[PDB]
């Protein structure tokens, strides 16, 4: 028994590859010897199988609707990761009041298993869902990208986490950098803004190369840290992975919603 | 019941005509000259009912922008006609009883009692005595209206009264200049054997679509609609 | 007065180069000859704003709170374009009511001048949003990329609306293709998946090669078009607005809630 | 029916070309310069039916941001085709029963009352008698609306008319150019031996399909995508 | 009013201890073996106060899965102690005064007439009177329960009792 270590990929800017952080942390993660447990948190539109060439027989949809429990629909993905799957363009997943974010979020106390590793991949936008499942976690890491467009948008998520619910800590993972110290300036800029405007604490924790070893891994629908385990950007996930196992972990249970408050109560 | 002035019931399922009995008796009393207000309770929202039917004063209610006046002040010295009384739920029952023997009744958001004297015939087309032992309409209602009951027969009880209906149908369509219509022997006895669900506004629907579709002709069994065709 | 031709760009993928071809497809049919109207249906995050380099005083967040009407919020963009921006994490703008958003689809009606074009960019995913933008609009064009998770997120799109709402026209373009063979397999692909499910009419308009130019006008905070009008994105950008250009127009309304209903009406 | 003020009620089933008959009623009417607008109720949700019918002020809920004219208003000097009526919301049935009967409405948030003499034309693929009959609709506003039905015929059973039909549709696309397509005889017998359900909306739809996946081509056996083949 | 059967109207701020008071009353008067049962007005919600004092029957609304009675059927015999019944609704006040002269209520989802046998002792801390010329509360309802009334005063007017 221990506190469990729960991991938001958010970044607010689709395309930023939040999904392939998500999947090639978990999986590095799992490498170092943890049991973990990856959520596709984009409820209405399902990545992570189809990146790792899953086709779930039942998703949250089934969970959601009814028909079966949250523990039969876990699936033995690759490297031991255990994958909770979400729908693709289901009509009762496009849109969940935050009722049953809450039960969805209280019903993962169920699973007592993993080794403090829970990523949850959100959603693109700062919406209703992206904040909820990012709120519930103990750590939020933002993947940004060396463009405008992508600063602004990871600029406006932590301006609206931080005025409308107080958060002040945050990790920056650059993304498709050319350079490393591309990423060093993309972490600049976004600290100039938020420095500019906010009071808030960002964290650099990496950079991830821009790889074609990536993009044969999504065509190939596999991961690149399976497929390409030597490549640079399989590399930079394992020091990320080492880094982010590094992160102290929970002690203490907050006053709002959180991803196994059970075990964040009984044990201290 | 036209001579003498008490809550009158009329029993009859739908579209047997009781409107027009409602007005021949207030238009034949006492109150000749008083209004005749008819209210549906089933057209007005559950949730309006009440202001609908008693009114309601200033701010009673978000969107009460105005003070209107319910429906029973405006049948003050005249005749409410209450339609399909038996869907209209049970506080609004026990009012209405209220109404009925006390003469008073309340407006929304208002702290008085106000008097009126009006005229109720109230029309129901359920069996009010199963919704009693349903436990769904209040028993000592039902004894305080069924003192002079009108039942109204459907028209498939009363088949060989549709040529006289039609008679008087093509008749007042006559009288519009909205044309004319003739059945022969065989149109007519078709029609009698028909079950006729809506009976009067049926017959009348179907005398206005038999003038559209033939006017200034001769109709026989084959140009009526098929669902009115009978061997 | 004549019937105005709405083309609504989505994909449900985020980070296909929705925003980048609103923008560039609005100034090629500016170039044409037509006004052009282009609005950011990203109501929750804008980057109209940020890749043309505007910073507008006035936004959406001021029309749906009241402080101004809707004409005033209009600028004056590249090429003549008028831009309708939108909010940047703004906290009256992240959900709206779809009574809210038929109350901005009908209040566009107030606009009387455009040449029978107005693009809507919507926002990434299957949401409430981006469905209701794309049924009000005449011309449905999905920007899909040669990516496993890009063609299950069109033809979950495709699926939705087939299913709920009953459309079965449908434009595809393709972004970010290396060559135009992978154009092509990429709409055989696409088609494929559509007719082993559904019975819809896929229309293919053509493609935008992968353009590094597109990049530098990103970070210039300029668009391609006029930054690198001599460029392989900016000429098939051309080539795709005189495409357009020639589709039919609208002569009949429709029985939901669509733009510009006024002109559908008395028109004819 | 075409030449007089009527509401006319089109039955049938789902992509049975009730539009095509609305409008060549409208077009040969007196109204033939007036506005056609047409209203789904089934593509519109619950809560937007009313303030798109009737329109709304500057404030009348948490979304209303002008004031617009509803549908009712756009439809003054025409005709008003409500498709799909079944699926209304019992609330909008009443309210449109009431401006239908007073011939006056009034604009979400608003009380300033209205006049509008507009022609209706509803459609219709649902059972109505059936719906009555589990009160899912209202008996009132069915005869209101079904003063003249027209009832129109599945495509299974007018077989022979699919040639002609494919030549109209072939037709009509000259006019709205996206190109043009022929069919063999084998292929036009294969479709002949189909179940159509969507009769007019499916042929529609495969007449599109194949023109725009084989522009200026023939049609065989083989030709057809699925599904259509018959031995 | 300890030897007399009769409505009691309790007038005093918040907070001066009109409950002590009623079950004084309550316990040594012909009610003594009878229960007291006190429901504060203010803490049930407004929706759903028809149903707390007057009870309910089965499926009367979404939730009524059992057929629970209501308060004055539980004060039957006994005494029922209305707190701050200045913000009950002028519905429900129409109702008291029924129960308190008629000694007739209804139930919710029930078509019959039930008659109790309670004594009501009303408190309130809101003059009663401005909210009749405000038109909030009921003026007959005012006049049935002010018959005994019992003025309890703020303890910074009678501070030398401190003390004791
Ligand atoms: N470092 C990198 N090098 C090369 N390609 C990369 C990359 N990171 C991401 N990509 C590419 O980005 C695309 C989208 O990746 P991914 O699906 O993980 O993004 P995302 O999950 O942020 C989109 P959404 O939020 O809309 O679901 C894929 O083509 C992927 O291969
Ligand atoms: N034709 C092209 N060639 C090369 N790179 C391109 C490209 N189109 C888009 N990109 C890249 O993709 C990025 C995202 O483009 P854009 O912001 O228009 O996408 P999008 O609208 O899908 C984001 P969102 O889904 O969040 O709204 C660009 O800034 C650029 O880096
Ligand atoms: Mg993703
Ligand atoms: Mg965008």
């Amino acid at each position: 028994m221990h506190p469990v270590q729960v991991i938001a990929v958010t970044g607010g800017k689709g395309g930023v590859g939040k999904t392939n952080v998500s999947v090639n942390l978990a999986l590095a993660l799992a490498d170092l010897g943890r049991r973990v447990m990856l959520l596709d948190a984009a409820l209405g539109l399902a990545n992570v199988d189809v990146l790792l060439g899953l086709t779930p027989k039942r998703t949250l949809a089934d969970v959601i609707e009814g028909r079966c429990e949250l523990r039969d629909v876990l699936l033995l993905g690759p490297g031991g990761v255990r994958i909770v799957p979400a729908a693709s363009g289901t009509q009762s997943m496009v849109h969940l009041s935050p009722m049953q974010h809450a039960g969805l979020i209280q019903a993962f106390s169920d699973i007592s298993d993993n080794l403090d590793v829970l990523v949850v991949d959100t959603a693109a936008g700062i919406g209703d869902s992206v904040v909820s499942f990012v709120r519930a976690a103990q750590e939020v890491l933002l993947v940004v990208c060396d463009e405008p467009t992508s600063i602004t948008d990871a600029y406006a998520l932590i301006k609206l986490l931080n005025r409308d619910h107080g958060m002040t800590r945050f990790r920056v993972l650059a993304n498709m950098a050319h350079s490393p110290q591309e990423g060093r300036n993309l972490f600049a800029k976004l600290t100039k803004v938020t420095d500019r405007f906010l009071d808030v604490a960002l964290q650099y924790v990496g950079v991830i190369p821009y790889d074609e070893s990536v993009r044969k891994a999504v065509q190939k629908q596999r991961a690149v840290y399976e497929a390409f385990p030597r490549s640079k950007a399989s590399l930079a996930f394992k020091a990320v992975a080492q880094k982010v196992d590094s992160w102290p972990l929970p002690a203490n249970p907050r006053g709002h919603l959180e991803f196994f408050v059970e075990r964040l109560v009984q044990h201290p | 019941v036209a001579d003498t002035d008490a809550s009158v019931l009329i029993l009859g399922e739908s579209g047997t005509g009781k409107e027009v009995v409602a007005r021949n008796l207030h238009y034949h009393s006492k109150r000749r000259e008083g209004p005749f207000v008819p209210v549906n309770c089933g057209a007005i929202p559950a949730e309006l009912l009440e202001s609908e039917l008693f009114g309601h004063e200033k701010g009673a209610f978000t969107g009460a922008i105005t003070s209107r006046a319910g429906r029973f002040e405006l049948a003050n010295g005249g005749t409410l006609f209450l339609d399909e009384i038996g869907d209209m739920p049970l506080p609004m029952q026990v009012k209405l009883l209220r109404v009925l023997q006390e003469r008073t009744f309340e407006r929304v958001g208002s702290n008085k009692t106000q008097n009126v004297d009006v005229r109720i015939i109230a029309a129901t087309h359920k069996n009010l005595e199963k919704m009693i032992e349903d436990g769904t309409f209040r028993e000592d209602l039902y004894y305080r209206l069924n003192v002079f009951p009108i039942e109204m027969a459907p028209l498939r009880e009363r088949v060989e009264d549709i040529a006289l209906l039609l008679n008087e149908l093509i008749s007042r369509m006559e009288h519009e200049k909205r044309g004319s219509i003739r059945f022969n022997s065989a149109a007519i006895m078709s029609l009698c054997r028909h079950d006729w669900p809506g009976n009067v506004r049926e017959l009348a629907n179907l005398v206005e679509r038999l003038a559209i579709m033939h006017p200034y002709g001769v109709i026989g069994v084959g140009e009526l609609p098929k669902k009115f065709r009978h061997v």
